[PDB]
C-alpha cells in the first residue's frame, strides 16, 4: 500500500505527438490523427492495402545515431522499436529534472512491453557482411529492456514482456509491486509498437476486422470496428515517500493496479465480461479505495460491436451501484483520438488523465452519434463524455481509473489520484 | 506413518483413457509399478490424483499376484475374473429396486438363506454399513424385542420367509444398503419397491 | 445385483459398482480404503499417441552440391526447340558491387 | 502366415469406391467404421463471439 | 535516416499477375519466337489440376483449350480471336506431391497473321519434354454472326435432371470434379442433344476477365461425356471461335449431329453469340487404360476380427412390432429359443423342414425341394393367418450331418447345405421384404481365422449367401454370427440384442463369452521378396488349371 | 526428474548428431556441428487436448512443448485438471519466436494461414495454456535470453508472497525449429569443436 509516484511521462504518438503537453492540444480540440499509408519504408503492398486507412508516425525511419554513441551500421540493424524505447527514455528522465549521468549506477530497474516487429524480413537480398553481424541483438526481444539499462549505465532489474495489447499494463503493474517490494529505487515502465511490416494491416483486412473509415468509434451506436495504429511511450516511477524527501516532481499518483484470466467457457455466460468485474473489485481492494471515490474512467472502448457493450455492463455492475448524488461516473476513451495503439494502450489513456488532472477538465469521446444499444443506461449512474466538463482540485480528492483487455484473455486495471501538491 | 497391519482384503484399481490404445499402454506401465509399492497405496493414489476420463477399466484383486494378472489381461486384451472394461456415456438417469422378505418363499429359497448368510460378510469389510445397520438393529429392538439383534447376526432362512422377525431383517438390510451405495455416491432418480418391502424404496 | 456376485463379499459390491463406474456413475471408491493403511506415492503419468505435426512434409536425404551457379554464367535453361543451350542471370543492387571488384 | 492370418489377399482396390459403387443406403460393418459416440469440443483459442 | 531497404518510387506499374499455366515470357536475344517457363509447386497442383481421374490429379480438357488461347492472345489487345486444328494429345497428370514443370512457344508461320502454338509437359530427371497440345492461331476474325436468340426458348423438346445425378453420373465414368469446376446450376438431356445454365466459372484468376472461359469451355465437355457411356476424354477440336470475355450467366447448347463429334455455341444471359466450337472428338480416347492412371498401390489385404470389449452390451429388442421366425436343422433348438422368446414377452414361431420329423408341434416348409415357389406358397398361409414378421433366424447344426450320414463328401454337403438355404431365403424374401424383415444367419464353425478348433468347409455357402444379400437387396437388414461348433450356444436374447445394434449389415462371431466384429483391412506388401526369389534348380513345378494368358504368364 | 537422474549419475552426455525428419535446408553450413536435441518434437497427439490437428500443424513447436509438459507436471503435483478448473492459477513464461512460419518454401493452405497468428505469437504462450486449464490468474511471457527462465521464477515467487494467487506455473520452453542460431554459432566459431559444455575445466 505505498503509493507510487509518476515522475515523468515521454511518448511519440499519431498526429505529430511528442509530449504529453501536444496528446493534451490534439483532444481537447477534438481531431483525430488516422490518415493514409506512409510512404519512404520498404513496403511492396500489393492491392491488398487499398482503401486502408490507420495511424503512423511519420518519420520513424530516421534517428540520431551519434548521440546514443552507436555507429550508423549498428543503428540500421536495430528494431525501429528498440531506437523508440531509448529516444524516449531520455525525454522521460529530463521532463523527470534528473540528469542522465546521475541516474548511471542507479538501482533503477526496467520493465518494457515489446512484440516482435519482423524488422529483418524487409530485406530482398541478402544483407551486407557488416550488418550481418550486428541482426542478432539488434532484432531480439529480449535484447530491447538490456539496451536501455546498458545505455543509461542501469544496475537494477530488466525485462521485456509480452501479452499482446495489455503489455503496458502487465509491465506497470510488475514496475509497481517490484517499487513496493523494496527491489528498486526507480522503475521504467512503458512499450512501443512500430509496423516495420504490413501484414497485421493486410491479415485484420482479410478478415474484416477494421472500421470502414478506420475510426474507432468508442462507445458509441455506429460501432463499425476496429482501427489499428502506431505508438511508444516510457513512465518513471518512484515511491512517493522517497520522491518527497528528495523533492522530485510528481505529475500523478498510481494507487492500486490488478491483472486476471477471462478463462475458458462457453461464450453465452460472456466470460469476458465477469473477468472485468473481479479486476476491478481486485485494483480497488489493492489500492484500498472506496469504490464511490473514483470520478471517471478511461475505459478500453475498442469499437467492437459486442465488447464495449460488455464493458459498459461491466462498469454497471460494480461501480455503478453506489454513486453519490451528482458524481455518475463519467466514462470515454483516447481509442476514439489517435486509433487502437496495440501494446501502449494503457500509456495513451495515463497521458490523458494526467493531463486532465493539471488542467482541471475532461475531454469529450469523438465521433458519438448516440450511446451503445447493446448495454442499459437506464439508471444514469454511468454516461459518456459527450460535452468536456471541469474537474476542480477542491475537498474531494480527485480519483480515475484505466481498463485494457485483449483477445488473448488478459485484462487489467489501474487506479490514479491527484498529487498532494503542497503550496510553493 | 505408525501404518497398521491387516488382512489381504480386496482393492479397486481404477484406470481410465481418451482411447483405447492409450488404456492398454496404461496397463504395461502401471504392471512395472504394482510389484514395488503395496496394491492399497497404489489405488489409494490413482482415485485422487488423476481425472475421470471416457473410456474406463476396473481391476479386483485381494493381493500383488492377482492385480499382475489382471493387469496382464487389460495389456494384452483378453477377458478374465476381476475384471471389467467399457465407454462411458454421461448422463446419470439410474434407478434402484427393493424387495420384502416373503416372496423368497415362492422358489429356491436357500438361495435367499445363502445371499444375507453373504451379505454378513460386508460387516467386517467397509465402515460405512455397519454403523447403518447397527443403528437401525438397535431402534428396531423396542418394537419387537431382543430376537431381532439375534435374527440380524444371524441370517438365515427368515429373510426369505413370511415373518415379522424375517420382515424386520429384511427392512434393516435393504436400509442399510441404501447407506452403502449412497456413501458410494450413487443417486437414486428413482425407486420401485416389490411387496411389503415397499417401505424400504420410501 | 449389489449384494450377489462371487465368493468373497467385498468383491461381489466392488464388482457391482465397478460395472455402474465404467458404464458412467461418478462412483466415489474411497469406502474400500477408508479405515484402512493407505499411503499416496508417484506413479507414471499418461502415455500419449503420437502422430506427425509439422509444415513442411520431410525433406529426402539426397547430397547435392553445395553452391553452383558462377555469379556471371547462372542458370542454365531447358528451352526444348532450342538449336543449343543459353543461360541467364539478373544481378540484384548490392551483388553488383562484389561481382564488379 | 503359418497361422490366424483370416481370409487374406493381395491386390489393387481403393474400398472408398468399391462401397459408393453400385449403390447402397445403410452401413455394413465390414469396410466401414462402426458408430459415432458422446463428447464435445471447445470453441477454440482467441474466439469468444457472443 | 536510419533503414534497412531503399525507399519504393512515388508511381509504379500494376505488375499484372500471370495466367498460372503459361507463367511469365522469357527473353532469349535471338530466337525465331517467343516461349514461356512455370514450376508449379506441390501446393499449387491442386488449384490448377482441379479434376481427379480415378484418384490421380490432371489437368482438364477445357483447360488445355485455355492455355492454347491465353498463349494465342498474349501479343494484342484484340477482343475476338479464332483456333484452328487444335489436337490435344495424351493425359496431362501429376502424381501426389510431385513438382510439375511446363513450357511453351510461338512461331511465325510467315503466312501473314498466321502463328502457331505448342505446349509442353514435363521435363524431370531422366525424363524429356514432351508434346501435349498444339494449335494455329488467326486473329481478327472480322466476319458477321446471327442475331440474337432467347436462351429460355431453347430447353423445350428435353427432360430436366438434377445437378447431384449430373455429377453422380460422372463418378460412374471415374471422373471427380472439385468445387471450382461443379459450374453446372440446371441441365436438360435427350436424345442427339442437350442445354444447360452454367454459373460464374470461377477458376484461378477467373473472377474477372478472360480466364473464366476455362471452366465455361469445361462445362462443354462435362456436358459432351454426360450424352455417351464408357469413360472417355477430349482429342480434338477443328474450330474454336470466340468474342469476349463470358458473362457472369451463360448458356451452353451441345448437340451430335456430325459423324462421331459434338458442335456447341455459347449465348449471353442477353442470348448473344459468346463462343462456338465445332468437331468436339472424344472417340479416339474412348476407353483408354485406366490401371496406368490409377493411384493406388499392391498392398495385402486381410479380414481382421477386432473383440468388441468396449461397449459389449447386448441392448433390449425392439418391441412388439411383429413376430420372429425360428427355422433350424434341430426342431429341440427352434423350440427352445421359441421358449426363450417367451419369457421375454417376445413373439415368436417355431418352423422345420419337411423332411425332419414333427416331433415338437413346429410349422413344416417344404426346404428341401430347391423351389422358392412351394416355399412362398407355404409362407404365404402365415400372412393369411394375419401373422407380421420383424426377422428372421436361420440356424444350422454344423458337422453333425456327417456321423448322420455315415459318409463323407464336403462339395456334395455344400451343395446341399446351399439348395437348402436358398429356398429358404429367396421364398421368404418374396412373401415378405414390403415389411422391411431383418435375416439373420447363424452359422457355427464358418469364421476363418478365430482360435479354438478349425473351420468346417460344409459351412462355406452361409457366408457366400450372407454377402450375395448384401449388395443385391441393399434396403433389407441382416447378420451372419459364426457360433462355436462345441461350446454351448447362447441365450438368443443375447444373440438377437447385440444384432439389433447393428443398423445395416455386419459379421458378427462367438467364441467363449466373447463377441467379434470383421473389418477389411490393409498393410504394405514386400514384393522385393520376389525379385531375391529364386526356386530350387533340382526341382519340377506344377501349372495347373489356367487359360492360355494366365498360363504364359505363369511360365514367364 | 527420474530420466535425468538416470543419465547424470550413470555420468553420461547426451549432445550427439543433427535432427533428421525436421524440413532444414541447412547445406555445408552446418556439416560436423552437434548438439542436443529433443527427438521426435514433430510428433504431438492432437484429440488429447481438443485441437483440429491443422491448428496442431499452425502451432509454435515451443507452444506445443508447454502444453505437454503441463499436463505432466499437475500429474506429479497430485492435482487432477479437472479440479483445477477455475482455480487463481497464475502463468509466467520463459518463450523465444521461434520463426516457424519461416521453415514454409511457398504460401501456405488457406485452411492453415487463419490459424499461424495465434499459433506463433509470443504472447500467446502464456494466454493457451490458462484456456486449456481454465485458469484465472495473470498470464505473461518474458524475455531476458538464457535467464529467461529465473526471470519467471522471480516474478512468480513475488506474486505468490504478495497474496496475488493461490498457486504458481513458472518455467520455459527453448527448440530450434530454423537451423540460423547454430548457423551463427558456427560460423562466428563459439561452439566447441567436440561439441562439449566443458563447465568448469582447463
Ligand atoms: O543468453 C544467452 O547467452 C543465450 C542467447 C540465445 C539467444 C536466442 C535468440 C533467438 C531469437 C530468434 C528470433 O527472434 C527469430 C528467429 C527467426 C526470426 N526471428
Amino acid at each position: 500500500q505505498e503509493p507510487i509516484a509518476v515522475l515523468g511521462i515521454g511518448c511519440r504518438f499519431p498526429g505529430g505527438v511528442r509530449s504529453p503537453e501536444d496528446l493534451w492540444d490534439l483532444v481537447d480540440s477534438g481531431g483525430d490523427a488516422v490518415g493514409g499509408l506512409p510512404a519512404g519504408r520498404g513496403w511492396q503492398a500489393g492491392s491488398a492495402l487499398d482503401g486502408v486507412n490507420a495511424g503512423f508516425i511519420h518519420g520513424v525511419e530516421e534517428f540520431d545515431p551519434y548521440f546514443f554513441g552507436l555507429d550508423p551500421v549498428e543503428a540500421a540493424a536495430m528494431d525501429p522499436q528498440q531506437r523508440l524505447l531509448l529516444e524516449t527514455t531520455w525525454e522521460a528522465f529530463e521532463r523527470a529534472g534528473i540528469d542522465p549521468v546521475a541516474a548511471r549506477g542507479s538501482r533503477t530497474a526496467v520493465y518494457a512491453g515489446v512484440q516482435f516487429g519482423g524488422y529483418p524480413l524487409l530485406m530482398r537480398e541478402a544483407p551486407p557482411p557488416q550488418v550481418l553481424d550486428h541482426l542478432g541483438l539488434g532484432n531480439s526481444v529480449g535484447a530491447a529492456s538490456g539496451r536501455l539499462a546498458y545505455q543509461f549505465g542501469l544496475l537494477g532489474g530488466a525485462v521485456t514482456v509480452d501479452t499482446q495489447c495489455t503489455s503496458s499494463i502487465v509491465a506497470l503493474h510488475l514496475a509497481v509491486k517490484a517499487l513496493r517490494n523494496g527491489e528498486c529505487a526507480l522503475a521504467l515502465a512503458g512499450g512501443a509498437c512500430v509496423m516495420s511490416l504490413p501484414t497485421v494491416l493486410m491479415d485484420f483486412h482479410r478478415r474484416s476486422l477494421l472500421a470502414p473509415d478506420g475510426r474507432s468509434k468508442s462507445f458509441a451506436a455506429a460501432a463499425d470496428g476496429v482501427s489499428l495504429a502506431e505508438g511508444a511511450g516510457m513512465l518513471l516511477l518512484e515511491r512517493l515517500s522517497d520522491a518527497r524527501r528528495n523533492g522530485h516532481p510528481v505529475m500523478a499518483v498510481i494507487r492500486g493496479t490488478a491483472i486476471n484470466q477471462d478463462g475458458a467457457t462457453n461464450g453465452i455466460i460472456s466470460p469476458s465480461g465477469r473477468a472485468q468485474e473481479r479486476v476491478i473489485r481486485a485494483a480497488l481492494a489493492d489500492g484500498r479505495v472506496t469504490a464511490d471515490s473514483v470520478d471517471a474512467v478511461e475505459g478500453h472502448g475498442v469499437g467492437a460491436t459486442l465488447g464495449d457493450g460488455v464493458e459498459v455492463t461491466s462498469l454497471l455492475s460494480t461501480y455503478g451501484q453506489e454513486r453519490p448524488a451528482g458524481r455518475p461516473l463519467l466514462l470515454g476513451s483516447v481509442k476514439s483520438n489517435i486509433g487502437h495503439t496495440q501494446t501502449v494502450g494503457a500509456v495513451a489513456g495515463i497521458v490523458k488523465l494526467v493531463m486532465a488532472l493539471r488542467n482541471e477538465r475532461l475531454p469529450r469521446t469523438v465521433h458519438v452519434d448516440g450511446p451503445t444499444p447493446h448495454a442499459d443506461w437506464s439508471s444514469g449512474t454511468v454516461r459518456l463524455l459527450t460535452e468536456p466538463e471541469p474537474w476542480r482540485r477542491g475537498e474531494r480528492v480527485r480519483r480515475a481509473g484505466l481498463t485494457c483487455l485483449t483477445l488473448s484473455g488478459t485484462n487489467g486495471h489501474l487506479i490514479l489520484e491527484e498529487p498532494p501538491a503542497d503550496e510553493p | 506413518a505408525a501404518r497398521p497391519a491387516n488382512p489381504e482384503r480386496t482393492v479397486p484399481l481404477v484406470l481410465s483413457a481418451k482411447s483405447p490404445t492409450a488404456l492398454r499402454e496404461q496397463a504395461e506401465r502401471l504392471r512395472a509399478t504394482i510389484t514395488a509399492a503395496e496394491p492399497v497405496d497404489v489405488g489409494h493414489s490413482l482415485h485422487t490424483t488423476r481425472s475421470s476420463f471416457r473410456h474406463r477399466a476396473v481391476v479386483l484383486g485381494t493381493g500383488r499376484e492377482e492385480l499382475a494378472a489382471g493387469l496382464d489381461a487389460l495389456a494384452g486384451d483378453r477377458t478374465a475374473d476381476g475384471l471389467v472394461r467399457g465407454v462411458a456415456r454421461a448422463q446419470g438417469q439410474t434407478a434402484l429396486l427393493f424387495g420384502g422378505a416373503g416372496d423368497g418363499t415362492s422358489g429356491d429359497r436357500p438361495a435367499d438363506a445363502e445371499g444375507p448368510r453373504t451379505a454378513r460378510g460386508l460387516y467386517e469389510a467397509f465402515p460405512a454399513f455397519a454403523e447403518a445397520l447397527d443403528e437401525v438393529t438397535e431402534h428396531l429392538a423396542g418394537l419387537l424385542g431382543p430376537e431381532v439383534r439375534a435374527a440380524v447376526r444371524e441370517p438365515g432362512p427368515a429373510c426369505a420367509e413370511p415373518t415379522v422377525v424375517g420382515q424386520a431383517v429384511a427392512f434393516a438390510l435393504n436400509t442399510a444398503l441404501h447407506r452403502l451405495l449412497t456413501a458410494f455416491a450413487v443417486r437414486p432418480d428413482a425407486t420401485l419397491g416389490h411387496g411389503a418391502g415397499e417401505v424400504a424404496a420410501a | 445385483s449389489v449384494p450377489g456376485g462371487g465368493r468373497p463379499p467385498g468383491q461381489a459390491l466392488l464388482s457391482a459398482l465397478g460395472e455402474l463406474h465404467t458404464d458412467g456413475v461418478a462412483i466415489d471408491w474411497s469406502q474400500a480404503f477408508e479405515g484402512r493403511g493407505a499411503r499416496r506415492v508417484d506413479l507414471p503419468t499418461y502415455p500419449y499417441q503420437k502422430v506427425r505435426c509439422w509444415l513442411v512434409p520431410p525433406e529426402p536425404q539426397v547430397s547435392v552440391v553445395a553452391a553452383p551457379p558462377h555469379p556471371l554464367l547462372g542458370t542454365a535453361l531447358d528451352l526444348v526447340d532450342a538449336t543449343g543451350q543459353s543461360f541467364t542471370q539478373q544481378l540484384t543492387p548490392g551483388q553488383v558491387a562484389g561481382v564488379f571488384g | 502366415e503359418a497361422d490366424g492370418s483370416g481370409e487374406a489377399g493381395l491386390a489393387r482396390v481403393d474400398w472408398d469406391r468399391y462401397l459408393t459403387a453400385g449403390h447402397r443406403p445403410l452401413p455394413y460393418t465390414v469396410l466401414e467404421t462402426r458408430a459415432s459416440y458422446d463428447e464435445e469440443k471447445a470453441p477454440g483459442f482467441g474466439q469468444n463471439r457472443m | 535516416r536510419c533503414w534497412l531497404v531503399p525507399p519504393e518510387p512515388q508511381v509504379s506499374v500494376v505488375a499484372a499477375p500471370p495466367h498460372p499455366l503459361l507463367g511469365t515470357a522469357l527473353d532469349l536475344v535471338d530466337a525465331t519466337g517467343q516461349s514461356f517457363t512455370q514450376q508449379l509447386t506441390p501446393g499449387q497442383v491442386a488449384g490448377v489440376f482441379g479434376q481427379q481421374l480415378y484418384g490421380t490429379p490432371v489437368l482438364p480438357a477445357g483447360a488445355r483449350l485455355e492455355w492454347l488461347l491465353a498463349a494465342a492472345r498474349h501479343g494484342s489487345p484484340d477482343s475476338a480471336w479464332t483456333l484452328t486444328g487444335i489436337r490435344l494429345p495424351g493425359t496431362v497428370s501429376a502424381a501426389s506431391g510431385t513438382p510439375v514443370a511446363l513450357q511453351t512457344s510461338r512461331e511465325d508461320s510467315g503466312d501473314g497473321h498466321r502463328v502457331r502454338a505448342f505446349v509442353k509437359g514435363p521435363g524431370t530427371g531422366g525424363g524429356r519434354w514432351a508434346e501435349r497440345g498444339g494449335a494455329t492461331v488467326v486473329p481478327a476474325v472480322t466476319r458477321p454472326a446471327p442475331d440474337r436468340v432467347d436462351p429460355e426458348s431453347l430447353p423445350e423438346g428435353l427432360a430436366e435432371l438434377d445437378v447431384a445425378e449430373v455429377y453422380r453420373r460422372l463418378w460412374r465414368q471415374g471422373s471427380d470434379y472439385a468445387e471450382p469446376l461443379r459450374v453446372l446450376r440446371r441441365v436438360w438431356l435427350g436424345g442427339d442433344e442437350a442445354v444447360a445454365l452454367v454459373g460464374t466459372a470461377d477458376v484461378p484468376t477467373g473472377p474477372s476477365g478472360w480466364s473464366r472461359w476455362a471452366a465455361v469451355l469445361e462445362a462443354a465437355v462435362q456436358l459432351a461425356a454426360l450424352s455417351g457411356s464408357g469413360p472417355r476424354t477430349p482429342v480434338s477440336v477443328d474450330r474454336l471461335e470466340v468474342s469476349g470475355p463470358p458473362s457472369e450467366v451463360v448458356w451452353l447448347r451441345v448437340r451430335h449431329g456430325a459423324d462421331g463429334a459434338a458442335d456447341a455455341v455459347v449465348l449471353s444471359g442477353e442470348g448473344v453469340r459468346l463462343a462456338a466450337v465445332q468437331g468436339l472428338r472424344l472417340r479416339p480416347m474412348a476407353g483408354r487404360e485406366p490401371a496406368g492412371l490409377a493411384e493406388a498401390p499392391l498392398e495385402r489385404h486381410e479380414v481382421v476380427w477386432h473383440a468388441l470389449a468396449e461397449d459389449g452390451r447386448p441392448g433390449a429388442i425392439g418391441g412388439g412390432t411383429g413376430s420372429w421366425l425360428v427355422f433350424s436343422d434341430d426342431p429341440e433348438r427352434a423350440a427352445a429359443w421359441c421358449d426363450e422368446l417367451a419369457l421375454f414377452g417376445v413373439p415368436a414361431v417355431a418352423l422345420a423342414g419337411e423332411d425332419a420329423e414333427g416331433r415338437d408341434g413346429t410349422e413344416t416348409v417344404p426346404v428341401g425341394t430347391g423351389d422358392p415357389d412351394v416355399v412362398g406358397k407355404t409362407f404365404a398361409e402365415l400372412r393369411e393367418r394375419g401373422v407380421t414378421v420383424a426377422g428372421l433366424l436361420v440356424h444350422d447344426a454344423g458337422d453333425a450331418r456327417e456321423p448322420a450320414s455315415g459318409a463323407d463328401d464336403p462339395l456334395d454337403a455344400a451343395c446341399r447345405r446351399g439348395g437348402r438355404t436358398l429356398a429358404l431365403v429367396r421364398g421368404f424374401l418374396q412373401e415378405y421384404a414390403e415389411q422391411t424383415p431383418r435375416i439373420v444367419l447363424c452359422s457355427a464353425g464358418a469364421a476363418a481365422g478365430l482360435a479354438g478348433g478349425p473351420p468346417h468347409p460344409a459351412q462355406a455357402p452361409l457366408t457366400a449367401l450372407f454377402t450375395s444379400l448384401v449388395w443385391e437387396h441393399p434396403e433389407l437388414p441382416c447378420a451372419q454370427v459364426d457360433l462355436d461348433p462345441a461350446e454351448d450356444p447362447p441365450t438368443v436374447v443375447s444373440l438377437l440384442g447385440q444384432v439389433m445394434r447393428l443398423p445395416g449389415a455386419g459379421r458378427l462371431a462367438v467364441r467363449g463369452g466373447r463377441w467379434f466384429e470383421a473389418r477389411l483391412e490393409r498393410r504394405p506388401a514386400p514384393a522385393d521378396r520376389g525379385e531375391r526369389l529364386a526356386l530350387r534348380p533340382d526341382a519340377t513345378y506344377l501349372v495347373a488349371g489356367g487359360d492360355t494368358r494366365h498360363a504364359a504368364a505363369a511360365l514367364e
